[PDB]
């Protein structure tokens, strides 16, 4: 009734999506072979949101895996949940974009977006009532960024009214591993602002900081970061799949969160993140989850919320808890942090409580914050973009694929407007 | 010889951290003859008196 | 799926190719006779033999005869081992216009046959030396023909640059200046290597008093294996050849990166060293560790590619990169805020039996595009000017079809390239 | 309702605290893992006095463990009740104070006292209604004797109204094992006098004598001494945790036993201490417990009470008993030993009868004694200090951390003033 | 992490370090090739072997030691010996010509050529360690290298690190058994550096340990190996508290605080008490009382001096093994009751007791019997002033006629340095004389 | 404890001998189950024992300088689910041994590097089956093997099934049985 189409672009997006599908299968009790090995009737009540029915008690995810390089696609196929996805949904090219936005958008992604849409449409028109799409990609890469923006534009043209969600990993200087990634990020933000309903900005540096300080992980890997992102993704769309005392779907969150059409960039989070040592000596209650959701160190974006003012916030709780406690916690947060919330919005937090906690967790809370501090990431990206564009640093690679220099100027100017608009409502 | 795959990059430490119910809370006994064992027996342990 | 063609021209290129293919056979477990991931370098026959995707071409048949009588007699395809009648005799003109034309057609036919047999061709790996006659002139002719025939395909050529002082030929500057024109217009990424620098590396790091050409070729083979390991070994942060060029080459003419392999250490000292990621990253940037006799401190870095191998964790890489960027001596250009392209792999480097390298748990190959390489071109400019003010051996060139204007044109081209580096190394 | 915050400083303090928490968990039926396995509802009724809670039937002690040497922290964590404490409560420095009062009180422990105060405060406002603090330390060391006194002064500054109990192990010449301990003891006594409501002076020689002659222990290790001290700890505060016919908390004992502000140095004790041979040869009745509490051999301080009249005494009984017996026993002790009690105070003994005896004991009684014999321990300490300071024996170590000789002279003068104050009421 | 760097200088220092590191490898279960076969020990007592041995990526353990010698004979003997693959190759530093038993040669001339390399290696070691506790310096007073190079290196270490503890173990010249003819000069000259830049200097005599070996171990012809084994036992007993856990621990700072009364009074004696042959340990109970009583016998001191003629100031009893503190309290009680053992009147308590729960490790092939408990008494007594007086008298006799002064003045040393060092040692003797006077 | 794969399609026996060659063949790329099971068992052993690091890892085993073999006990649970019961990692190593009367030996002995059973799956005779399977696999008796820091429990387990008690502890934190009949002592006692 509220089915969702999931698409993963690039290595980062593909790995994040694989971890997300593993997490979801754990939540719904789906055997890695595709069978249902659950123990409750609530898991099958709304399993159609993410999974299709294969008949013989097999549930194939409604996911479209796309990458310009077959290596990551084969790695996904060979993983623990490789047999989950339908083979015809694997859409792999011949060679990767080589961290080139132009390659991944104008030529190499252009002669593959047709095959991508031929299965995106097949998945979409096979649903009772489509709720929207979700994308996982990285803004710094070529394949992820360029092909994701191209596919976003194609889908938005094909499905103007559905909800378009993107879980995009934003590059940062502190963990930079690409020379031309600011170019790709600046080119991607242009399309993200115009053709998305909600873009959940995620940053690798913040995930490293979380895994190092909060979880106290000595040697974090990409598995840990992808698990954090997967937990956030599962929390965001948990009111669709399980009953709750106060339901809130994707469209409800979009309505309650964005004040203006292009202010749909959010900082995610997760409440019960606790170290191994402190697991037994910490009381997991609604207040604790509240101050950990609103803690600056728990945000999965590099920017610090204390440097800006919150426009809107959304904390989706999971588990059995009294609504009075949740409401008083939000009132306390509003009153204590009144300086960090906009005064022209009476109440900022859109709370939602879900009855079913995550597996192994007594209760949880997924935080979604729409703060003007998001402008910091785009300001840094624009600074790097201007620094390289003043000298035409790497533009011959992009011009060789047909994209002209005028596009870079438009992308920077349009992305500069996005920074100003967030600064407009920041005092 | 042949190329060798690595399993450390595949490790997911967060998965065990989320499940608080999966915590054990059980520690192994120290060796009585080891100096830590003698310390535990003498400075931290005591003999029943009543 | 991801195939690459390797071409070895001249004695230096052919011997480096011998070292490279020994290393690849060791890496993939392929026996020297061809019997037994490998699809990148080797083509599997129906009977089970694996044949390298290599073309060994040289006018002088001595070294190729050594190959055809040595341990790797059965490895290479017999038609891929191409020989002439007599060498170019350290003459660019002889290898370009006079003797190169004898076998250019056969070389191109073999290259085309190799290329048509692979559906996922990625690029070319041309091994040669600037100072030679064959490896200069014939490489020029062959690579210009390859650029005409293929075009968009990558052309990554590895060249043995003449040392500032150590030399084995008196006409090296002439041939190097002549081949500067071709290595600048056709090659997509040219890795020049200095014999003197590898000698210094072997003397200092490996504590070898008398290194031979075998050790130099083994280090060069290790570098090429590190470069191409992302195409045949799975790992986090893969780096394709096109990705490599995009991240490393800022301008069409600025495509002359350096090369180094920091975890080169004596076997005895290896067991007593931690060899952590931070340490190897720090000693990548040592001025005496680069394999070109130039000081990277004098120049400014423009783009750095770090291809880690073995047991490497991305957080350690990020910490090492932060420490490197905090250092004042390691100076980058202002217009490159993010100068590092990091690649990681899960396959540790293999150790050649009887080699000078130890079994380190992790390795890294730093490939820096820096302006400091212009010092070597300045040295060759001085050598060519001294040798051309009197026209010492220009008659040997003009007597083999080459024209007097070629020398002036090549000198002007290399001067223009040096000026391009000088004008791009400045800040905005 | 009346919570107590526990602090452990130094090696001796940490070990005594570990023993004390072991005994308390035995009394409250707390599993060494933190779970509650008690068989009676009385134990859990007021477990909040000494334990916080973590929800899933797990209680964490309100204990702050501090030592400049991380080795003692590791030893505590590796003990039988090691994983009972919260990991955040462990506060440690780089290296031990080296048996230097100056180090721990001015540089090495003064660096860490800020973190110690932070964690202590975080525990303090976590209480519903804080009663006070109790600290275990040794006066002969550097870490304990110096940093614990610094923390005592800081706490008294922060909470001037809450009770402050210290169980300090004063040095003795007979079993002395540190060369520079007189300096540390003399410097610590000033702070103990100034910023403490009730100091329970404990002596190693007295404990060894008790273990040798009363319990007839052949090889008394530190565990037995710590167990006796911990039994006194549990006996003192039994009325705050269990109901009884006549309840006396720490404030009641301080009011009864302190006639003048500086005379708050007490002598601990324990009634049912008997050898293994004579377990069945003796009847544990109120007269026997009273006699053994008021016996000079049973007292846990080296000073002989026979050479000094008692100012005030307090026997805190436990278990079912008659209060006619107790009253008549106290009257008999007052009358038959009229020379051992001050005449100007009509009644010196204060009684309290909790209704819950220790596990395994039918009835117990803890003796607290504000005798004038306390001057003997300080007389010995001052003799040693004067002998050492006449030639400045080890003064360069202390002066190298910023201390001064005038500080030593002032501490000695104030300690002699306390001795003279105790002697004033002798006759 | 409590971890200490050890420096072995000269032939005597390097040869002593051989036995010391053999003992450490035996104690921590480390093979002579640097491997640790016990897989579970790596994940267990991490702080135990981290004090003396580092760790690499291949699982080998590298000692935190720098053995330096101006001539390469003994170091090359190491590099060709059993432990050739244990030490880091760059931590074994050599010259080409020795100091030729000359202080000036080892200090200025041959010293300054490799002092920079030695300091670089020490700094590289210190940067790798995170919890550096102090320095252990092994050398010899009467040598050329072990005197001059030690004097040159201690001052640089003091000006570089500073607050770190510099505990040096040295072979003091014997009153009669002397293997050199100019060793009074070297010892007098190194008195200056052992007095200022050191923190707790332990003196050792060869004749004293020879007599101990004869009386206790029942060996009539001993050699340097036995002496080095005994000194290694002493240093292991001293450092046992850092690497092992036990009741009443004593680290380096506690050691210096308790045992050093005044800044210049930092020359304690040394005696490992339960030294006995295997054929005699069967007939002895080896209880705490008797091993404590053997500590104060003059026949057990490892410096050829009579403690009766002086007065103890501070005593540090570092017990190890099966020891309970009540037996120790009884032992000090009995010692205090003894009138022969005279303490100073200004030290009412002079016993700093440390107990460890790790028993002494017996080296295979050694002459030390296996014992359940051991004690390393380390007293700051005034009887060492008489050994200093004997050395001063020998120096005065040698210097009255200017016997070998030209050998020293020909290598950069001024002739007045002899007088300066003589006056410094006279001042030290006067300090030890005036500290023992009753108040 | 539980592995989300049907190990019966790969492993031939409930207690399968996994040498280094077997682990190299069963790489995590296509045989992730075995590597993940080995790593999970090693992590559980390290957590139980209180160690600050894991000493039994698939990656650590495969890249080790000398060959080692691992024994894993599993059982069938469902179509695509299996349960892990215990871990046993052993290998041949050279040891510097010292027997009674200070006799010095240097002989090749087999070491028991790791031997663990899941705490909730202990007792019921577990571990003895793996140890017997090992001994029958490479015909090694207890008299010619070595124990790495034998735990109090192994010290009892070997006492209660091999009666072999009163072991001697070597300087390298290894405890061997009193059976030093190997002979050829390099150094006379
Ligand atoms: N959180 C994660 N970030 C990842 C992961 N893999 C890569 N990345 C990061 O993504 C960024 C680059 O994105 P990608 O590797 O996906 C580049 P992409 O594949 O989109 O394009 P092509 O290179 O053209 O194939 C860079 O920050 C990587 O460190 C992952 O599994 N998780
Ligand atoms: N205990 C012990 N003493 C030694 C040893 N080797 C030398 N000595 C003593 O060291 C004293 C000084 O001589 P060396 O140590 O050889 O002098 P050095 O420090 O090597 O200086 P150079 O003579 O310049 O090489 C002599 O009086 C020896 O008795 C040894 O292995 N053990």
């Amino acid at each position: 009734m509220r089915e969702i189409v999931h698409i993963q672009a690039g290595q980062c997006g593909n790995q994040i999506g694989s971890k997300f599908w593993e997490v979801i299968s754990d939540e719904h009790g789906i055997d890695p072979s595709g069978q249902y090995v659950g123990d409750s009737d609530l898991q099958l009540e709304r399993i159609n949101v993410y999974y299709n029915e294969a008949g013989s008690n097999k549930y194939v995810p409604r996911a479209v895996l796309v990458d310009l390089e077959p290596g990551t696609m084969d790695s996904v196929r060979s993983g623990p949940f490789g047999q989950l996805f339908r083979p015809d949904n694997y859409v792999f090219g011949q060679s990767g974009a080589g961290n080139n936005w132009a390659k991944g958008h104008y030529t190499e992604g252009a002669e593959l977006v047709d095959n991508v849409l031929d299965v995106v449409r097949k998945e979409a028109e096979s649903t009772d009532c489509l709720q929207g799409f979700q994308l996982t990609h990285s803004l710094g890469g070529g394949t992820g960024s360029g092909m994701g923006t191209l596919l976003i534009s194609k889908i938005r043209e094909e499905y103007p009214d559905r909800i378009m969600n993107t879980f995009s990993v934003v590059p940062s200087p502190k963990v930079s591993d690409t020379v031309v990634e600011p170019y790709n990020a600046t080119l991607s933000v242009h399309q993200l602002v115009e053709n998305t309903d909600s873009t959940f900005c995620i940053d690798n540096e913040a995930l490293y900081d979380i895994c190092f300080r909060t979880l106290k992980l000595t040697t974090p890997t990409y598995g840990d970061l992808n698990h954090l992102v997967s937990a956030t993704m599962s929390g965001v769309t948990t009111c669709l799949r399980f009953p709750g005392q106060l339901n809130a779907d994707l469209r409800k969150l979009a309505v309650n969160m964005v004040p203006f059409p292009r202010l749909h960039f959010f900082m995610p989070g997760f409440a019960p993140l606790t170290s191994r040592s402190n697991q037994q000596y910490r009381a997991i209650t609604v207040p604790e989850l509240t101050q950990q959701c609103f803690d600056a160190k728990n945000m999965m974006a590099a920017c610090d919320p204390r440097h800006g003012r919150y426009l809107t916030a959304a904390a989706i709780f999971r588990g059995r808890m009294s609504m009075k406690e949740v409401d008083e916690q939000m009132l306390n947060i509003q009153n204590k942090n009144s300086s960090y919330f906009v005064d022209w919005i009476p109440n900022n937090v859109k709370t939602a409580v879900c009855d079913i906690p995550p597996r192994g967790l007594k209760m949880s809370a997924t935080f979604i914050g729409n703060s003007t501090a998001i402008q910091e990431l785009f300001k840094r990206i624009s600074e790097q973009f201007t620094a390289m564009f003043r000298r035409k640093a790497f533009l011959h690679w992009y011009t060789g694929e047909g994209m002209d220099e005028m596009e870079f100027t438009e992308a920077e100017s349009n992305m500069n407007d996005l920074v100003s608009e967030y600064q407009q409502y920041q005092e | 010889t042949s190329p060798i795959g690595r399993n450390r990059p595949r490790h997911d430490s967060v998965a065990d951290l989320m499940r608080q119910d999966m915590l054990a809370g059980v520690r192994a006994e120290v060796d009585p003859n080891s100096p830590t064992g003698l310390k535990n027996a003498r400075d931290f342990g005591h003999r029943r008196i009543w | 799926m991801r195939e690459v063609i390797s071409i070895h021209i001249g004695q230096a290129g052919v011997q480096i190719g011998n070292a490279c293919w020994e290393l690849y056979c060791l890496e993939h477990g392929i026996q020297p006779d061809g019997q037994m991931s490998f699809s990148t370098f080797f083509s599997e026959t129906g009977s089970g033999r694996h044949v390298p995707r290599a073309v060994m071409v040289d006018l002088e048949p001595t070294v190729i005869d050594e190959i055809r009588t040595g341990t790797y007699r059965s490895l290479f395809h017999p038609e891929q081992l191409i020989t002439g009648k007599e060498d170019a005799a350290n003459n660019y003109a002889r290898g370009h216009y006079t003797i190169g034309k004898e076998i250019i057609d056969l070389t191109l036919d073999r290259i085309r046959r190799l290329a048509d047999n692979c559906t996922g061709l990625q690029g070319f790996l041309v091994f040669h030396s600037f100072g030679g006659g064959t490896g200069s002139g014939f490489t020029s002719l062959l690579m210009e023909r390859l650029s005409v025939d293929y075009g968009k395909k990558a052309k990554l050529e590895f060249s043995i640059y003449p040392a500032p002082q150590v030399s084995t030929a008196v006409v090296e500057p002439y041939n190097s200046i002549l081949t500067t024109h071709t290595t600048l217009e056709h090659s997509d990424c040219s890795f020049m290597v200095d014999n003197e620098a590898i000698y210094d590396i072997c003397r200092r790091n490996l504590d070898i008093e008398r290194p031979s050409y075998t050790n130099l070729n083994r280090l060069i083979g290790q570098i090429v294996s590190s470069i191409t390991a992302s195409l045949r070994f799975d790992g986090a942060l893969n780096v394709d050849l096109t990705e490599f060029q995009t991240n490393l080459v800022p301008y069409p003419r600025i495509h002359f990166p350096l090369a180094t392999f920091s975890p080169v250490i004596s076997a005895e000292k290896a067991y007593h060293e931690q060899l952590s990621v931070a340490e190897i990253t720090n000693m990548c940037f040592e001025p005496h560790n680069q394999m070109v006799k130039c000081d990277p401190r004098h120049g400014k870095y423009m783009a750095v590619c770090l291809l880690f191998r073995g047991d490497v964790v991305p957080k350690d890489v990020n910490a090492a990169i932060a420490t490197i960027k905090t250092k004042r001596s390691i100076q980058f250009v202002d217009w490159c805020p993010t100068g590092f392209k990091v690649g990681i792999n899960y396959q540790p480097p293999t150790v050649v039996p009887g080699g000078d390298l130890a079994k380190v748990p992790r390795a890294v190959c730093m490939l820096s595009n820096t302006t400091a390489i212009a010092e070597a071109w300045a040295r060759l400019d001085h050598k060519f000017d001294l040798m051309y003010a009197k026209r010492a051996f220009v008659h040997w060139y003009v007597g083999e079809g080459m024209e007097e204007g070629e020398f002036s044109e090549a000198r002007e081209d290399l001067a223009a390239l040096e000026k391009d580096y000088e004008e791009v190394g400045v800040d905005s």
